[PDB]
């Protein structure tokens, strides 16, 4: 017992304080290292929770909470943190429990004044608690708390509805959250999963409703751009589509919902909106076809939609700069009619570079000269490795000035072209019926 | 990682999309038995026109063989007789099959088809 309960309290009032200057870092790591006497820990973890419960003269501690109102943080009448202060002490309290989930309070106060796994329950709880739930910040910090302690239905219901209510790094966390979590027991992990399931499924038929609005108002539109006022709950950065994508991605990452009524309307819509002219128009369905060929094209009904709406997926992959491989519609590769050319392109030249990325490629020097070019780089080049091929090539041109490589290298690549088809290396011979087509010289035996 | 490409789509990796003008070739093409103003040919001209710079590379294919463009521009075009204009040829068989192409006399034989919308979905299929 280094310290009393006496010289934690004045050490734990100055989480209350909201003071820029003091060093809250430092007070964090005295903090942690008193913790390490287990009681102390325990009786530390015990003041600061209930000093969140509690949060949903010497002790007179003005803090400005808003306009025109500064707030006494205490009222002393059975002590209480007026709730303007109280978001403060929160988010305090939370960075304080951060550190030590990575390693009577109050009647000792008022006598001053007058002169890891067992908690994770109240922690949860939390979740529920006004001050908290209102608050984007506090809410990712004690999620990250969860996400760190990790390492009881309605406390799920509660992390749950932190996803399908509002923060990427927090619902990052829920999800690394209700992993770890899923790990503990099959019985946390089906009532979690059916739990997910149900929330997805509200969100399905909410997504199904909205849809249907925006289908409606498009055959409002056509029948006599498009900035359709439906479209405003879709685009929105909190929208359902959002939310059921989020929540699939856990789904199925928790694998390691029955809605066709949603995806054939998805599906006409879609088509609907392929028929009325516009193109970036299919966006705002995008994360939509995402959780289909999620939920679908499991690691059929995806092929019929990628061939009936072919060049809609095709304006979707277009406009993503989601890598194609990386991405959800990586399963494609081998159906490979279904793109554009460039998206293959494009593909082609991400997943080259991927495949290679390990290895570093350097400049190459390759000296020939302007009448034997040919015969030099077969000389220089047919026993070098493709690897070494894989390096970035200049040519100098024996005694000629220096010049723009590029330009050069791009002459280069000229000459051999031609040179290749010139009959004195008997490679390429042209068609006699076409006459400007070159197939395999079958004369170059000689 | 190749096998992505189509027999098309290689030659259009290795030596790049050509810039088409349709104007040399509307002036290089004959027309045999449709005319030049008749619709089905006006629907050709508009879904000629209409398709993207990679699908009428695949229909120079179709038709000629190549995405290769003449230096001096399609009036050279070369077939296995010699200088051979473009043609399009009316296809009097039924108009449930697909144009066919005879690339060495660079020749289309086309059906009939009863609207630009179906004229349009069959070349973009035989492409």
């Amino acid at each position: 017992l280094l310290l009393d309960h006496e010289a934690l309290s004045c050490l734990l009032v100055l989480l209350f304080v909201d003071e820029p200057k003091l060093n809250t870092s430092r007070l964090h790591r005295v903090l942690r290292n008193l913790c390490y006497h287990a009681q102390t820990r325990h009786w530390v973890i015990r003041s600061l929770l209930s000093i969140l419960q509690r949060s949903s003269s010497w002790l007179s501690v003005s803090m400005d909470a808003a306009l025109g109102c500064r707030t006494n943080i205490f009222q002393i009448q059975t002590v209480h943190i007026h709730p303007q202060a109280a978001p403060v002490v929160c988010r305090h309290v939370l960075d304080t429990l951060i550190q030590l989930a990575k390693v009577d309070f109050w009647d000792l106060l008022v006598k001053l004044d007058n002169m890891e796994a067992s908690p994770l329950g109240q922690l949860m709880n939390m979740l529920s608690h006004p001050v908290i739930r209102r608050s984007s910040l506090l809410t990712e910090k004690l999620l990250r708390l969860l996400s760190l302690i990790s390492i009881g239905l309605t406390e799920n219901q509660l992390q749950l509805s932190v996803e399908v209510l509002t923060s990427e790094e927090g619902l990052e966390d829920a999800a690394n959250v209700l992993l770890q979590l899923s790990r503990g027991d099959s019985g946390t992990r089906d009532t979690v999963l059916k739990l997910l399931l149900n929330g997805a499924r509200h969100l399905g038929y909410t997504l199904c409703k909205q849809i249907g609005t925006l289908l409606a108002e498009l055959r409002e539109y056509n029948l006599e751009e498009l900035q359709l006022p439906s479209m405003s709950m879709l685009t929105s950065k909190t929208s359902t589509q959002k939310f059921f994508l989020r929540v699939l991605q856990v789904i199925i990452q928790l694998r390691d919902l029955s809605l066709d009524e949603l995806w054939d309307m998805l599906g006409e819509c879609l088509k609907e909106l392929e028929e009325s002219h516009d193109q970036h128009a299919v966006l705002v369905l995008q994360p939509a076809v995402e959780a289909f060929f999620l939920v679908h094209a499991t690691e059929q009904k995806f092929l019929r939609f990628a061939e009936t709406h072919r060049t809609v997926l095709n304006q979707i992959l277009r406009q993503s700069t989601t890598h194609l491989a990386d991405g959800p519609f990586a399963v494609l590769v081998d159906y490979i009619r279904v793109l554009d050319f460039d998206v293959k392109r494009k593909y082609f030249r991400q997943e080259l570079e991927r495949l290679d990325e390990g290895l570093r490629k350097e400049d190459m020097a390759v000296h020939v000269r302007r009448d034997h070019v040919f015969e030099d780089s077969y000389r220089e080049l047919h026993r070098k490795s493709p690897e070494e091929m894989k390096n970035r090539l200049y040519i100098v041109f024996e005694g000629e000035e220096g010049q723009d490589a590029g330009g050069l290298l791009r002459e280069w690549y000229m000459i051999i072209s031609r040179e290749m088809f010139n009959p004195m290396y008997a490679l390429f011979r042209t068609s006699p019926g076409d006459r400007v087509t070159y197939t395999i010289n079958p004369s170059s035996h000689c | 990682l190749i096998s992505i490409f189509t027999e098309q789509e290689l030659e259009l990796l290795i030596s790049g999309l050509p810039t088409i003008d349709i104007d040399d070739l509307k002036s290089n093409t004959e027309y045999h038995k449709y005319q030049s103003n008749s619709i089905q040919i006006q629907w050709f001209w508009r879904a000629l026109r209409s398709f993207d710079q990679a699908d009428r590379a695949k229909f120079l294919q179709f038709v000629t063989g190549t995405s290769k463009v003449p230096l001096q521009g399609f009036a050279a075009l070369e077939g296995m007789n010699g200088i051979q204009k473009f043609q399009i040829h009316r296809d009097d068989r039924s108009t449930d099959r697909l144009p066919s192409a005879h690339t060495c006399f660079n020749q289309l034989d086309l059906p009939a088809y009863e609207s630009f919308e179906k004229l349009r979905h069959m070349l973009l299929l035989a492409i």
